[PDB]
């Protein structure tokens, strides 16, 4: 496939190195600049780095110069950013980039320069009952709490339910941790017969969770 | 160094509208080395136009691109609910390469209500020594809302966080979470805890409620 995939984000102590990979599939690599851009958290794209076909010519924005090196293996197809003295204001998503009359552009890979330490997250269920129920359909969810750093990843039922899904984003807590719901909406009727299972991955801790969402039992409901 | 000035910052319009989009540069950007991208959540930029008014592959006619020396454009010329985004210019005829800062373009459509659900804290979160209440609103339009949490009929303040999804590309609606966080002893000193929603699509505000340990 004509494709780029980065690798080797994560979080780094302030001041600490990261190396990031970008390896191209799909088209000749060796006739084209290659180019790192960033964005933070919220905000807009800022140009990284450039890199000439051969190498030979490199490009850097001045807030990275000296700190970052861009580099290619031709023959390997990769394209790297060494970081160095990594410092707050480089915690990013970064993108390797092709930027030709056709764009290709890797999945993005994020930074995160920090000293606070990993943590995965508690999972609780937010349980549908008639409190949640509206003619026919029920809401229901999981409460992913407690993380650091960001992201973590929520399915239902393994991926197989997507349809009517809202994950919520990320807040930071006072406490400086993570904190978001996933929820999703499904038909009311069936809520006795059909599973529902929320799926938390946080792949900063290695945590999986499957959480099993299971209806409220209620007795001050009408009868029947 | 040649800076971006987008404008404007934010444009909200109906489908079957035309949007404009500015982008105005510090200098004159000699050849025509200006490129359009169209950012949506979770994703890559994607090119639209590169080298002014050129449109790439597989971009919809209804996207194109003016400008030279100095201003340039970007038309959307009829929007669907799926074009809602974030748009950049940049410039590739000096370094630094460089971005605008962005058009967010919301799409509006009739108001719509939201449903409103609420959650008691689980047991099982409970166990460990504080308790989380949910709020949900689900599927409305426009973005605006208010959310208030009342404790035994007293207004809650400082103890809750808000979180609402980015515009959903079919159906152009919101959704929000309020959580209210309280420590389980506070949460065992009071018994009806009360969500109120105030909308433009409801008729006055609602309130979902529910008593501690009740079932």
């Amino acid at each position: 496939q004509v494709q780029l995939v980065e690798s080797g984000g994560g979080l780094v102590q302030p001041g600490g190195s990261l190396r990031l990979s970008c390896a191209a599939s799909g088209f000749t690599f060796t006739n084209y600049y290659m180019h790192w851009v960033r964005q933070a958290p919220g905000k807009g794209l800022e140009w990284v780095s450039t890199i000439a076909y051969d190498g030979s010519s490199t490009y850097y924005a001045d807030s990275v110069k000296g700190r970052f090196t861009i580099s290619r293996d031709n023959s390997k197809n990769t394209l790297y950013l060494q970081m160095n003295s990594l410092r707050a204001e480089d915690t990013a998503v970064y993108y390797c980039a092709r930027w030709f009359t056709d764009d290709i552009w890797g999945q993005g890979t994020l930074v995160t320069v920090s000293s606070a330490s990993t943590k995965g997250p508690s999972v609780f269920p937010l349980a549908p009952s008639s409190k949640s129920t509206s003619g026919g359909t029920a809401a229901l969810g999981c409460l992913v709490k407690d993380y650091f750093p960001e992201p973590v990843t929520v399915s239902w039922n393994s991926g197989a339910l997507t349809s009517g899904v809202h994950t919520f984003p990320a807040v930071l807590q006072s406490s400086g941790l993570y904190s978001l719901s996933s929820v999703v909406t499904v038909p009311s009727s069936s809520l006795g017969t059909q599973t529902y299972i929320c799926n938390v991955n946080h792949k900063p801790s290695n945590t999986k969770v499957d959480k099993k969402v299971e209806p409220k039992s209620e007795f001050l409901v009408p009868r029947g | 160094d040649i800076v971006l000035t987008q404008s404007p910052a934010t444009l909200s319009l109906s489908p079957g509208e035309r949007a404009t989009l500015s982008c105005r540069a510090s200098q004159s950007i000699s050849s025509n080395e200006l490129a359009w991208y169209q950012q949506k959540p979770g994703q890559a930029p994607r090119l639209l136009i590169y080298d002014t008014s050129n449109r790439a592959t597989g971009v919809p006619a209804r996207f194109s691109g003016s400008g030279s020396g100095t201003d340039f454009t970007l038309t959307i010329s009829s929007l669907e609910p799926e074009d809602f985004a974030v748009y950049y210019c940049q410039q590739y005829y000096s370094y630094p390469i460089t971005f605008g800062q962005g058009t967010k373009v919301e799409i509006k459509r009739t108001v719509a209500a939201p449903s409103v659900f609420i959650f008691p804290p689980s047991d099982e979160q409970l166990k460990s020594g504080t308790a989380s209440v949910v709020c949900l609103l689900n599927n409305f339009y426009p973005r605006e809302a208010k959310v208030q949490w009342k404790v035994d009929n007293a207004l809650q303040s400082g103890n809750s966080q808000e979180s609402v999804t980015e515009q959903d590309s079919k159906d152009s609606t919101y959704s929000l979470s309020s959580t209210l966080t309280l420590s389980k002893a506070d949460y065992e000193k009071h018994k009806v805890y009360a969500c109120e929603v105030t909308h433009q699509g409801l008729s006055s505000p609602v309130t979902k409620s529910f008593n501690r340990g009740e079932a």
